């Protein structure tokens, strides 16, 4: 009966830092996509697996929107088969990904004249994330692996902030992102 | 429901430091933005700022932060706004408000909002009215009405109520608004039209409380032989 | 910097009336335009965001429309609880630049109406304290536009009055207004007529209310 709650989730207040994605699932409603495809308001809006304009014409049995921020030079990682330190460190997406990925601009709400320094994303690993892993770790980070203890030597905190000011860049300014992952194994998920 | 409350008038003198506070309650503080809006004597509404609680993240607007400080305590669901050193100039309502949120690339304004409060920043110091009669005669007749009233003078600060004969005689009172005089008090008058047969038969007394000063005044308005 | 233009700055209308009010930015603000309603002594109060959407609870003969850099605030049929100030405010750009409009003044049309004009001396009382206050009352008029001048022995005055007007009755829709004329004492005793000229679209001719200093 009831509508899919994508207000709730494009238009939340608040948006996580990249390295801290949150995921929220989407079941047993229905979704009217036309209230995303049918708009001309994101500067990204890529699907994979499936037709954008044909969504309302298929069923899921679940739906997941992952929500983070990236600066605008980063959300070309946000693509099945990209590597750099988002793909890599960050959010990660399957080369066989399903879904969709829509971003847009935000300066005027995650940016400011004096700069905003909240958002941030991990820039050192052992390792790179597999698809929609998460890590929100804080270890101090050594190319050797072995526990330190900053400050020191070869011993380095993983996360860095990005600088969101209202006067770079669009390249260098704030996009907010959502990836809808869709579901193909019942239904709950479906089109008008 | 959603609440606002903020803290009570406030009356300084310039160089003081203030601090005022809003009180929100009835929805989740640390999951909203919050804000502050002057408005200034006869004027408009100006942002000052807002601010999300619990997380640090205060974005003033315009020029306020070189004046004023705006904070929050979420623990106790409280927003805040400072003033190092006041002016005569922020002689002012305040409002906080709360932001409903955002929508696409930009923000929707205040949903709700606290009742005010009031500052008066003056190098004044209180001082309760003199009152005097405004009595009826043949020069404030008009067609068998009579204008009577009571001039409400020198005070400081804002307000002073007025009523007449305790509340009785409510049909055609006027109190005027207050103006500011060059010393830095206020003077306002009440009047009231009544038949003028009824100054034979009726006695008028203004009633004049003036709170800040803990000064109440009756005056009765007699009428004049002339 | 966005600048917020309303128009009109004040508008008379009677319940019934649709009304409309617009607002102009000096850029795009895309959709995001608010409108409150105040009313004196109490909190704005939202009514519309995002340039067409009703905030809960508003009755929805209110609506508002437009886009980039004109938007319309209409009232439908006008009723009597919506006599008020109302502002726009665009929440466009970032909070530092956030900018509402100067305001449109909603009031209660009604026919024109004269004012009484009565006048009092200074009481005994408040000269005994060395200060004259010679009050003007101008009572129950419409419109609200309304002149008064001061002579004192037929010599215009200007400079040494302050006047109060009150906000429109809600029941017969009327202002009324005082003058107040301050003297020193001294100053008061060295004139004898002293007279407020009333001038006001409702008097074919200006209305003089005057006395004589001692007359009583
Ligand atoms: C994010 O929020 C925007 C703004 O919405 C307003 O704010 C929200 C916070 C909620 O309180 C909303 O209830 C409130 O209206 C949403 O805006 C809008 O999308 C709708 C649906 O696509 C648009 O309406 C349609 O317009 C088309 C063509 O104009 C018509 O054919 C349709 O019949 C329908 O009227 C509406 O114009 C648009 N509003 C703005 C200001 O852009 C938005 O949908 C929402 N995001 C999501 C994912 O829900």
């Amino acid at each position: 009966t009831n509508l899919c709650p994508f207000g709730e989730v494009f238009n939340a207040t608040k948006f996580p830092s990249v390295y801290a994605w949150e995921r929220k699932k989407i079941s047993n409603c229905v979704a009217d996509y036309s209230v995303l495809y049918n708009s001309t308001f994101f500067s990204t809006f890529k699907c994979y697996g499936v037709s954008a304009t044909k969504l309302n014409d298929l069923c899921f049995s679940n739906v997941y929107a992952d929500s983070f921020v990236v600066k605008g030079d980063d959300v070309r990682q946000i693509a099945p088969g990209q590597t750099g330190v988002i793909a890599d460190y960050n959010y990660k997406l399957p080369d066989d990904f399903m879904g969709c990925v829509l971003a847009w601009n935000t300066r005027n709400i995650d940016a400011t004249s004096t700069g905003n320094h909240n958002y941030k994303y991990r820039y050192l690993r052992h390792g790179k994330l597999r698809p929609f892993e998460r890590d929100i770790s804080n270890v101090p980070f050594s190319p050797d692996g072995k526990p330190c203890t900053p400050p020191a030597l070869n011993c380095y905190w993983p996360l860095n902030d990005y600088g969101f000011y209202t006067t770079t860049g669009i390249g260098y300014q704030p996009y907010r992102v959502v990836v809808l992952s869709f579901e193909l194994l019942p239904a709950t998920v479906c089109g008008p | 429901e959603v609440q606002l409350v903020q803290s009570g008038a406030e009356v300084k003198k310039p160089g003081e430091s203030l601090k005022i506070s809003c009180q929100g309650s009835g929805y989740s503080f640390t999951s909203y933005w919050i804000g502050w809006v002057r408005q200034m004597p006869g004027k408009g509404l100006e942002w000052m700022g807002i601010i999300y609680p619990g997380e640090s993240d205060t974005r003033y607007s315009s020029s306020f932060q070189g004046h004023v400080t705006i904070s929050a305590d979420k623990s106790i669901s409280t927003a805040y706004l400072q003033w190092s050193s006041l002016k005569a100039s922020d002689t002012a309502m305040y409002y906080c408000a709360r932001i409903r949120g955002v929508y696409s690339s930009g923000w929707i304004g205040g949903d709700y909002w606290g009742q005010g409060t009031l500052v008066t920043v003056s190098s004044a110091s209180t001082k309760g009215p003199s009152v005097f009669p405004l009595a009826p005669s043949s020069k404030s007749t008009s067609g068998g009405t009579a204008a009577l009233g009571c001039l409400v003078k020198d005070y400081f600060p804002e307000p002073v109520t007025v009523s007449w004969n305790s509340g009785a005689l409510t049909s055609g009172v006027h109190t005027f608004p207050a103006v500011l005089q060059s010393s830095g008090l206020y003077s306002l008058s009440s009047v009231v039209t009544v038949p003028s047969s009824s100054l034979g038969t009726q006695t008028y007394i203004c009633n004049v409380n003036h709170k800040p000063s803990n000064t109440k005044v009756d005056k009765k308005v007699e009428p004049k032989s002339c | 910097d966005i600048q917020m233009t309303q128009s009109p700055s004040s508008l008379s209308a009677s319940v019934g009336d649709r009304v409309t009010i617009t607002c102009r930015a000096s850029q795009s603000i895309s959709s995001y335009l608010n409108w409150y309603q105040q009313k004196p002594g109490k909190a704005p109060k939202l009514l519309i965001y995002a340039a067409s959407s009703l905030q809960s609870g508003v009755p929805s003969r209110f609506s508002g429309s437009g886009s980039g850099t004109d938007f319309t605030l209409t009232i439908s049929s006008l009723q009597p609880e919506d006599f008020a100030t109302y502002y726009c405010q665009q929440s466009y750009s970032t909070p530092r630049q956030w900018t509402f409009g100067q305001g449109t003044k909603v009031e209660i049309k009604r026919t024109v109406a004269a004012p009484s004009v009565f006048i009092f001396p200074p009481s005994d009382e408040q000269l005994k304290s060395g200060t004259a206050s010679v009050v003007c009352l101008l009572n129950n008029f419409y419109p609200r536009e309304a002149k008064v001048q001061w002579k004192v022995d037929n010599a215009l005055q200007s400079g040494n009055s302050q006047e109060s007007v009150t906000e429109q009755d809600s029941k017969d829709s009327t202002y009324s207004l005082s003058s107040t004329l301050t003297l020193s004492k001294a100053d008061y005793e060295k004139h004898k007529v002293y007279a407020c000229e009333v001038t006001h679209q409702g008097l074919s001719s200006p209305v003089t209310k005057s006395f004589n200093r001692g007359e009583c």
